RNA sequence: UUGACAGACUGAGAGCUCUUUCUUGAUUCUAUGGGUGGUGGUGCAUGGCCGUUCUUAGUUGGUGGAGCGAUUUGUCUGGUUAAUUCCGUUAACGAACGAGACCUCAGCCUGCUAACUAGCUAUGCGGAGGUAUCCCUUCGCGGCCAGCUUCUUAGAGGGACUACGGCCUUUUAGGCCGCGGAAGUUUGAGGCAAUAACAGGUCUGUGAUGCCCUUAGAUGUUCUGGGCCGCACGCGCGCUACACUGAUGUAUUCAACGAGUUUAUAGCCUUGGCCGACAGGCCCGGGUAAUCUUUGAAAUUUCAUCGUGAUGGGGAUAGAUCAUUGCAAUUGUUGGUCUUCAACGAGGAAUUCCUAGUAAGCGCGAGUCAUCAGCUCGCGUUGACUACGUCCCUGCCCUUUGUACACACCG
């Protein structure tokens, strides 16, 4: 299975709550992104935390994710 | 050990000309690498040497090390009749 | 009063090995000198196979040892003495250079 | 004149024997370890020891000895191979060091939990991330059993083991046999590298703080 | 032959040439004993009589015209023929 | 048409023919007691497989100028049984193959090359390219 | 200035380079024509691209095919693939992207391996056993 | 012994004219590379000769 | 106190010992303590190492909650995952190991860097063929100022993240299918691998080790010879077969992982030439190596002979004889030639391994090695059937439940 492990849900909700002004939907800007804004130390678990900002993007367009706390939505 | 005067004398003079010496842990070799004398005839005086103190022996990977000591320079002294100036290369 | 000098490498750290070819290279280009390479040979890998046990109990379990040799070749055409003026430079411990005519 | 994998397995299997004989010889003076750094016309032997005065001896005697006699045995060339003495930078991070420290404290009559607790102490005071010592063999009885101390972090699988482990065994020979001590120090992330590996954990991810 | 026989094959043979030669007439010589059993049987040594080692005992032959260029060793046998017994414990039920 | 554009088990018939046809070949008295080599269990079937083993050698010369003895050996070497044992790769007879060598070099098929080994000729290239395109 | 490309099939370890240049239209592999590949049985995918697409879009090109490596079966697939990659790409570059993209639909629609190489290996082998699998035989008594 | 009998037996190969290095073991010596260690003594010093276990 | 000529003794040019008597000089001999060595016992005294429990997902503190306490919660009803992996529920909150991450190999890059120890392209020359000048096909050699890196090598990087679409699922964690893609089982295969344990193995790997035994007529060491292989019998891992989907004899031509010298006349891998039927021998030489062996396999493909006959299947047993290694080949070391031509016609009860470049077949390199591979560790070549489900058997993990078990049901 395909199953996300703690640190890349961590890393993905820190991310998320600490650059959301710059997050966008394109994995590949998302990739970017962390490249700039993070220390990753393997380019697997950066692609993997990248994955899942962006779907953690996608839900919250369409509403409040829990565990998440942003600034602009409270 | 049954060893001919010639051959302690190279032996010692060699030990305290050198302040070391080294030996494989080989009874039948014919000739010590560095001494003329068999190397049965040099570890074995070494071990004499090492009973009475004259000498620190260590062991490792098949090989005797043996480093000379304060008695064992007096002794090689008084026994090659060397003057007291002269002392291993060592110091 | 010029010559083919090959520089030859041997290592097995990949990390050094590559940063003394680009320092090499790069002295070599500060001089306005023709070089060629680095050509990277074949890495030979020394392997040797053992039983895990030092007796014969239990399942049979065998350990793979490598041993990994990278190798380098560089080709100077200038002269011996600004040749080892440029191998002078500090070399990592681990790099081995040699240093011939042809 | 020989290829170049012979030259490389002989190049080790001298680098091994150098190890095991500074061991044997300087036991009791402290050896942290040695390295060999080949040069042209001329190789270095360093000495990484806890106490150097004794490695040195008067005048550097001892150490004088000790470069004759290896370069004696190992047929290298007159006043092309010389030893140097280096002292060990946090000595309480070199499981060597501390592995013969507790081997030490042992032969000298302490007891095992207390030296034990000591030198998890001085490890962990020494700046160690986690440390982990292992006492085996026969212990207040005939029947052998194993004691072991454990304090802070510790890893013990994938490769990060490698470097950010620094592992050591020892045997003391008591009166009724032989005492098998394991010494293992978890080491902390060094940007330089000085002191602990330039590497981060790979499940290490920092996320830098927002303007 | 062509390598060579060392020492010991030659003082074999001396040695069976003496007992030859001091044998008296009409009576067979003496016993020659040897360990050598790598040793190979040439005319000229038939007719004497050999002990030959087989590692606890020096087997006793005469040397016949028809065993030339064979070994000692396979006129002294080194192990007694196996006559078999009823089987123990545990020769079945494996 | 060269030989390169004509089937090799076609060229390499009609090529022992006109060895055969030609007369130069000596073939030595042993041609017909002796196996191709020490693997094989049998002679060969056919008579003239000596004209055979001639054409497809000065073939594989034509093809390549640098083989030897011992490399035709490996060529027309194969699996040895034996018996209860595993089989394992065997060279071939090298006298057979020296002695072709001989004969086609006599014939001035081939020539000695000068790194070593056999080098087809001139005089080879034209008459292997003519029986190759006569093969139509 | 050349009017050529070069391009390699791949199939386990056999590699087969075809170069393909403006010509009168010959296929040869090593200077030995198309049709004479061996083993017989195998020259229908030998010929595949070649059936598929018509002698006369490989009328005006000429191509020398050189193969190293693999086995008699992977070499031919190989042979096969560079085949089809290389006229592929000199269409791409010398003929109009239309007929490019047809060529390469027709391929595609036959069999997708006459332009994607096969990523199978043989897998390495384990300890205790004769295969990468398969292990020795166990008995309990 | 005599000179011409103790030790005169010819040891220019075989296991027994070969032994480990380290410790002297006639037997499991490893002779690839020049090594002339025995199977457990090279285990053992593997990590110091340069020997890395990557599978 | 050592050594020794000759004779005897001895398996023996061991002065081992005796006869005969020469040489050497405090190095030894004798006795008492103390050592030393021992593949000598003890793995049920031990260290280290390895195997197994155990390939499964499990394991344990701090502060809180419950209990008088052993203990308990955290570590869970449920969903989900290969996973104590996550989503959540929650007297637990925060954590530390294991898992994952990690590292190695393989799979894609016509993008980067660089290759006379790797190649391609075109050109110049030359050979052969075709109309023989010019033109076309195929080969051989040079260009360090012909160009280039597609093919080969090896460094840095990119690439896959279920990214995207449809359904199911708690608006979650996630799952199935699908286009595209080199790759959508964690991309495939490995390395590493927790707590607690076994009287599991190893004292015969170790100058690792306690205690016990022996220590000069030795359980030390060495030499000679024999044995470890001995053959009414039972068992385990394997090799060769029972054949025509084949054997034999031609022709034909496609790998990869690797390994290689003291140069002495020469030692290791060996090219080429000559001799020979083979086995092998001799002579020039190359390689301390992407430089030379390496121009480097078989199964397979193709054409013939064989024709259902234990037959040209099978190669056990045995005779004669010839070479190589070794100081020594007999109880055949191994390798050749001819000859002999056993069981075996597909195998009972039982029982092993295996889900894709896998099983199986085929061969090759290395370890052992003076000479021996039917073995082990790797490599590639041709290449499948079936399933992608279950707890029926054998076992494993969690929960509930019973116990008179705790040496723990072999109770
Ligand atoms: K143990
Ligand atoms: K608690
Ligand atoms: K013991
Ligand atoms: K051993
Ligand atoms: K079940
Ligand atoms: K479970
Ligand atoms: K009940
Ligand atoms: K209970
Ligand atoms: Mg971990
Ligand atoms: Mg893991
Ligand atoms: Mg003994
Ligand atoms: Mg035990
Ligand atoms: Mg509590
Ligand atoms: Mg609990
Ligand atoms: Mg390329
Ligand atoms: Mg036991
Ligand atoms: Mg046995
Ligand atoms: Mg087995
Ligand atoms: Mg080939
Ligand atoms: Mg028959
Ligand atoms: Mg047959
Ligand atoms: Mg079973
Ligand atoms: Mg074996
Ligand atoms: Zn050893």
């Amino acid at each position: 299975g395909r199953v996300r492990t703690k640190t890349v849900k961590k890393s993905s909700r820190q991310v998320i709550e600490r650059y959301y002004s710059k997050m966008t939907l394109d994995f590949h800007t998302n990739k970017k992104i962390l490249e700039e804004v993070a220390i990753i130390p393997s380019k697997r678990l950066r692609n993997k935390i990248a994955g899942f900002s962006t779907h953690l993007m996608k839900r919250i367009q369409k509403g409040p994710v829990r565990g998440i706390s942003l600034k602009l939505q409270e | 050990m049954i060893i001919s005067e010639k051959n302690r004398r190279e032996i010692s003079k060699y030990l305290f000309q050198e302040g070391v010496c080294y030996a494989k842990k080989d009874y039948n070799l014919a000739k010590h690498p560095l001494i003329d004398v068999p190397n049965l005839q040099v570890i074995k005086l070494m071990q004499s040497f090492k009973s009475k103190e004259y000498v620190r022996e260590t062991f490792a990977w098949m090989h005797y090390y043996w480093y000379l000591t304060n008695d064992g320079i007096e002794f090689l002294r008084t026994y090659l009749n060397l003057p007291s100036e002269i002392v291993p290369a060592t110091l | 009063q010029i010559h083919k000098i090959r520089i030859t490498l041997s290592s097995k750290n990949v990390k050094n090995l590559e940063k003394v070819c680009a320092d090499l290279v790069r002295g070599a280009k500060d001089k306005r000198l023709r070089v060629k390479g680095p050509v990277r040979m074949p890495t030979k890998v020394l392997n040797i196979t053992t039983r895990k046990s030092p007796c014969g109990e239990g399942t049979n379990t065998w350990d793979r040892f490598e041993l990994r040799v990278h190798k380098r070749v560089i080709d100077l055409f200038s002269s011996a003495d600004v040749v080892k003026q440029i191998t002078s430079i500090t070399i990592e411990p681990g790099v081995e250079v040699e240093v011939t005519i042809a | 004149q020989i290829s170049k994998k012979r030259k490389f397995v002989a190049d080790g299997v001298f680098f091994a024997e150098l190890n095991e004989v500074l061991t044997r010889e300087l036991a009791e003076d402290g050896y942290s370890g040695v390295e060999v750094r080949v040069t042209p016309v001329r190789t270095e032997i360093i000495i990484r020891a806890t106490r150097t005065q004794n490695v040195l001896g008067e005048k550097g005697r001892r150490i004088r000895e000790l470069t004759s006699v290896v370069q004696k045995r190992f047929k290298f060339k007159e006043n092309s191979v010389e030893l140097y003495a280096e002292k060990v930078n946090n000595r309480g991070l070199c499981a060597v060091a501390q592995a013969e420290s507790l081997r030490y404290k042992l032969l000298g009559g302490l007891a095992v939990r207390r030296a034990c607790y000591g030198v998890l102490r001085f490890i962990m005071e020494s700046g160690a991330k986690g440390c982990e010592v292992i006492v085996s063999g026969k212990l207040r009885a005939q029947r052998a059993k194993s004691m072991k101390f454990k304090d802070g972090y510790m890893i013990s699988s994938g490769q990060p083991v490698k470097e950010y482990i620094d592992s050591a065994v020892r045997h003391i020979l008591m009166r009724q046999g032989v005492l098998g001590i394991k010494v293992k120090i978890m080491l902390d992330w060094d940007p330089k590298g000085k002191q602990g590996p330039t590497t981060p954990l790979p499940d290490l991810v920092t996320i830098h703080s927002p303007k | 032959f062509q390598r060579g026989l060392k020492r010991k094959p030659m003082a074999l043979i001396k040695k069976l040439r003496k007992a030859k030669r001091e044998a008296p007439p009409g009576e067979k010589p003496e016993v020659v004993r040897t360990h050598l059993r790598n040793m190979i049987i040439v005319p000229e040594m038939i007719g004497s009589v050999i002990g030959i080692y087989n590692g606890k005992t020096f087997n006793q032959i005469e040397v016949k015209p028809e065993m030339i260029s064979h070994y000692l060793a396979e006129f002294s046998i080194s192990y007694k023929p196996v006559k078999h017994g009823r089987p123990g414990i545990g020769a079945t039920h494996s | 048409r060269t030989v390169k554009d004509v089937s090799p088990h076609e060229f390499v018939k009609a090529y022992a023919a006109h060895l055969k046809r030609s007369g130069k070949m000596e073939l030595p008295e042993w041609t017909d007691i002796v196996k191709t080599g020490k693997l094989k269990e049998l002679a060969p079937y056919d008579p003239d497989w000596y004209y055979i083993r001639a054409a497809s050698m000065a073939r594989k010369i034509y093809l390549r100028g640098g083989l030897g003895v011992g490399g035709f050996r490996r060529i027309y070497g194969g699996n040895q049984r034996n018996g209860s044992r595993p089989r394992h790769f065997c060279k071939s007879s090298g006298s057979v193959a020296r002695n072709i060598l001989q004969q086609l070099q006599n014939m001035n098929i081939v020539d000695f090359d000068p790194k070593g080994g056999r080098r087809i000729t001139s005089n080879g290239q034209r008459d292997l390219d003519q029986v190759a395109g006569r093969i139509a | 200035a050349v009017e050529s490309v070069q391009c390699f099939g791949r199939k386990k370890t056999a590699v087969a380079v075809t170069h393909c240049k403006r010509g009168r239209g010959l296929i040869k592999i090593n200077g030995v024509p198309i049709e004479l590949v061996q083993p017989e049985i195998l020259r229908y995918k030998a010929f595949e691209p070649i059936l598929l697409l018509g002698r006369h879009r490989f009328a005006g090109v000429d191509m020398r095919i050189r193969v190293k490596g693999g086995g008699h079966t992977s070499q031919i697939y190989a042979i096969r693939q560079s085949i089809a990659k290389a006229l592929v790409a000199f269409y791409q570059k010398y003929v109009d992207e239309q007929q490019k993209k047809e060529i390469k639909d027709i391929l595609v629609r036959y069999d997708r391996t006459l332009l994607v190489a096969d990523p199978r290996r043989c897998e390495p082998k384990k300890f205790g056993g004769r295969g990468a699998r398969a292990r020795f035989q166990k008995s309990y008594r | 012994g005599h000179s011409n009998i103790w030790n005169a037996h010819p040891k220019n190969y075989g296991p027994g004219s070969r032994t480990c290095r380290v410790c002297g073991n006639p037997h499991a010596i490893i002779r690839k590379y020049g090594l002339m260690c025995c199977r457990q003594c090279f285990r053992s010093n593997a990590k110091e000769i340069g020997f890395i276990k990557y599978r």
